[PDB]
């Protein structure tokens, strides 16, 4: 410190009053004020900071709102499917409506440029002339309208061409699943749902039953199980294609129901990403191609991010929790459609795959080729393929995302603290208790540094210091201590953490953007937007490239910081 | 063991011997040593999976006593722990008891999208700007 | 006497001075250059950004004097805004108390379309 700061400059220079905030309140509340007005960010931040909310309680909680302001402010969040609600009746028969908070429109409006970038990635038409301009301002307008219906947004558009590739591209885009059409399904929760589907299922039984009541009880939750894995599963498969031939012979999407981003296929997207950049570590370059075409192929039908059944409350019962994993096992294993050969990856490996010198045995897109292709993803540390019989694999997503979880983290505190960072967090998630002794003997390296990365560790939640008295009254006067690694503290806490510093960035950029706002305002419009030369002087040229520059590396960092958290989501 | 030296545990003694064995390592399991990964990663060749490309505890053995860089007769049971510091840097991988590969991300930390496996490559932004990520700012 | 056990580790210089800092020393790895890639994907978020600021569903922020001059003669403002009820909307998706604002008689109209092939960066 060349001279001392005072307390002012604490608060001024270093973001202090940032550190009291919580990172989901504080990311959602800067989400909305960056993208919709302050009225909707005060709006979700009660919501979020009281929980579930009627129309009569947001009035009385914030100041300065009345009824029509706040009705208006919750027809607009409702638009971008970012407010969920419920009607419940009381014994009185006076209805409310409950309003909620749902995560899928915040994420919506942290992932938009990215949805859009990857729907351009996964198009996949060759020789568009106008056709990418086409998809990315149809998925920017379903983005920014929430929904819209197809009819709607074609008559905008008089001409014939570009309304029959509007026809096209929709159907495209429906066909593999991420414009799904939206109905009360996506606006009540998961929970409400759940426990009603059970409620109905339980009061239906018929009464005086001389049959036990907790079988009762699992007989009524396994009946509205399977009616839940209908319900939720409804719009993933089809619904908007379903029509065949209106006129001359065509297949359109419905022109009568509204289409709405599909946020899970998405997320199916960006973990197979995730996938791939792992596997471009261990094995192959061309190999990183085999496997990511080998994810490209089964996107689709892949299993979701979260269960359902998981967000429902149904976890106390260890049996029902065994019975989740081992359903996952059985649909990641034989989905009939999970399941492939070595042809069917052959007729999809573009004109780039070389593979006539790839491999030496000794110490074209053939099917050998491709197997030992597939062989040598097979015989990875990770299980990044298994083998239900020799020939067919399937990607196993059960025992595969904590793998990547775990490689993930201990990159991270390896590229934040140093790779005695990694040496220490590794030694001891292999050794399942050690105390200090054992890592100095096992972990070839200085005592004092062990002392001091272990001593930094903690910090950070990467070990636990568990105690051991040797005294009638505990104390760590005389007592020894254990080092362990609990994983569901550490991937939380980091979570968090990188939630905080996204936050804080949109905080930043909203401040900047903010505090410039004449010149910002004087370039915005459209007279001088593209030919700002003319007219601006000197200065206001570097400050505008200055705004511009800043606002870009931002968002770059958010997305860099979108490619961390999405793992933790898993 | 042999590792400490005056009643201390050494580091670079202990990094001279782990840089010769994982330098063993990689010219048994990937080909041609690490002559093929030099250059770009386009042009590189891997082995087949049917292949007993591994080194075990003894080859590390009569490696090192023939090269005699190590100036005191070493055992297995040190060899046994030299790999598992390996395999905890990520240097290495275990498949079997006393079976050890060298694997790919260690060769690339020697010598685009963004990956997070990959930190060596991009580098740590010019100063002076309000607009930079700490990982340590929310803690402290 | 207080100040005399001092651990193994530890003189009688380093104790005595308290100044953790407040300032952060620690990057992470995410923190270098931009790219080709990545500046298109920054152009998508801020123009998505700039297109729903105003567009129909914004809520606001919680001369200009109204004496009677001629200036005002064939002189109109440079735009009209969007309202909450110009758009279309799915009766169903909506709860019912929230129909009072919103304007079922009213007709809907608004669809807009907007994309840019040419970067909006004035670097």
């Amino acid at each position: 410190s060349e001279k001392l700061v005072t307390p002012e400059d604490v608060m001024t220079i270093s973001s202090l009053e940032q550190r009291t905030l919580n990172p989901d309140l504080f990311l959602y509340k800067e989400l909305v004020k960056a993208h919709l007005g302050e009225r909707a960010a005060s709006v979700i931040g009660m919501l979020v900071a009281l929980g579930r909310l009627s129309v009569r309680e947001l009035v009385e909680k914030i100041d300065g709102m009345d009824v029509d302001s706040v009705k208006t402010t919750l027809v607009s969040l409702t638009q971008l499917r970012c407010v969920k609600y419920l009607q419940e009746t009381a014994i009185s028969g006076k209805k409310t409506t409950y309003y909620y908070y749902n995560e899928e429109g915040i994420h919506i409006l942290l992932y938009s440029g990215l949805i859009i970038d990857e729907i351009i990635t996964q198009m996949r038409v060759n020789d568009e002339e106008e056709h990418k301009q086409l998809v990315a301002e149809i998925v920017q307008n379903v983005i920014s309208l929430g929904s819209l219906t197809v009819e709607d947004y074609l008559s905008s558009v008089t001409s014939d061409s570009m309304k029959y590739t509007i026809s096209s591209l929709f159907v495209q885009l429906c066909e593999m699943g991420y414009l799904i059409q939206i109905s009360k399904l996506h606006y009540t929760p998961i929970e409400d749902l759940w426990q009603f589907l059970y409620e109905k299922h339980y009061k239906n039984i018929p009464r005086n039953s001389p049959l036990s009541d907790l079988k009762k009880r699992s007989q009524a939750k396994m009946n509205a199980k399977t009616d839940f894995a209908k319900i939720i599963n409804k719009p993933n498969e089809l619904s908007q294609i379903l029509t065949v031939d209106p006129k001359t012979s065509l297949r359109i999407v419905k022109p009568t129901v509204s289409l709405t981003i599909n946020l899970d296929r998405f997320m199916k997207g960006r973990r197979s990403k995730q996938l791939i950049n792992l596997a471009k570590t261990r094995v192959g370059s061309v190999t990183a191609q085999v496997y990511k075409i080998a994810l490209r192929l089964t996107e689709q039908k892949s299993p979701k991010i979260r269960d359902p059944l998981t967000q429902t409350g149904l976890l106390q019962d260890l049996e029902e929790a065994k019975s989740f994993q081992d359903e996952a096992e059985l649909v990641e294993e034989k989905t009939p459609g999970l399941t492939f050969n070595a042809i069917d990856l052959a007729r999809h490996l573009p004109a780039e795959l070389d593979l006539r010198g790839s491999l030496l045995s000794r110490k074209p897109h053939s099917a050998s080729l491709i197997n030992s292709h597939l062989k040598i993803l097979a015989s990875s540390n990770f299980p990044f393929l298994n083998e239900t019989k020799p020939g067919v694999y399937y990607v196993p997503y059960s025992k595969l995302m904590p793998v990547l979880k775990s490689s993930v983290y201990e990159y991270v505190i390896a590229s934040t603290l140093g790779p005695s960072a990694m040496r220490l967090s590794r030694c001891i998630r292999d050794n399942k208790l050690v105390s200090e002794k054992i890592i100095n003997s096992t972990a070839l390296m200085k005592e004092k540094d062990i002392r001091s990365t272990l001593a930094s560790l903690i910090r950070y939640n990467s070990v636990e210091i568990q105690e051991v008295p040797r005294t009638a009254d505990r104390s760590a006067s005389r007592a020894v201590f254990l080092f362990r690694c609990k994983e569901t503290h550490s991937y939380n806490f980091m979570r968090q953490n990188l939630e905080w510093n996204m936050a804080n960035l949109l905080f930043k950029k909203e401040k900047l953007k903010q505090e410039n706002s004449t010149l910002l305002k004087k370039a915005n419009r459209d007279d001088v937007k593209g030919r700002e030369n003319e007219l601006l002087l000197p200065s206001e040229l570097n400050q505008l490239k200055m705004v511009n520059e800043r606002e870009l590396n931002v968002f770059a960092r958010l997305s860099r910081l979108l490619s961390l958290w999405e793992v933790f989501q898993m | 063991g042999p590792w400490f030296t005056d009643g201390e545990l050494d580091i670079e003694f202990i990094n001279s011997l782990l840089t010769i064995v994982w330098r063993f390592i990689s010219e048994n399991t990937f080909p041609n040593g690490f002559k093929n990964f030099e250059n770009g990663p386009k042009k590189n060749v891997f082995y087949a999976p049917n292949v007993k490309n591994y080194s075990t505890t003894q080859e590390i053995l009569e490696f090192i006593t023939a090269a005699q860089v190590a100036n005191v007769e070493l055992t297995p049971s040190n060899i046994r722990s030299l790999c598992e510091v390996l395999v905890y840097d990520d240097k290495l991988e275990k498949v079997t008891h006393d079976c050890y590969r060298v694997t790919l991300e260690s060769i690339l930390q020697m010598n685009e999208e963004f990956s997070i496996f990959n930190y060596f490559k991009m580098f740590p932004a010019s100063k002076h700007d309000k607009e930079v990520v700490y990982f340590d700012e929310w803690t402290i | 006497n207080y100040m005399s056990n001092l651990p193994f580790g530890l003189g009688y210089g380093d104790v005595g001075k308290n100044h953790i800092t407040e300032f952060p020393s620690i990057p992470l790895p995410i923190n270098g250059p931009i790219t080709n890639k990545e500046r298109s994907l920054a152009v998508k978020y801020i123009n998505f950004g700039k297109t729903v600021k105003d567009g129909p569903f914004y809520t606001g922020s919680m001369t200009n004097d109204g004496i009677e001059r001629y200036s005002d003669k064939y002189l109109k403002k440079r735009k009209i805004g969007i309202s909450i009820d110009d758009h279309p909307y799915n009766l169903n998706l909506f709860p019912n108390e929230l129909y009072n604002v919103m304007g079922i008689n009213k007709k809907k109209l608004l669809a807009i379309s907007k994309f840019n092939n040419a970067d909006d960066v004035f670097t």
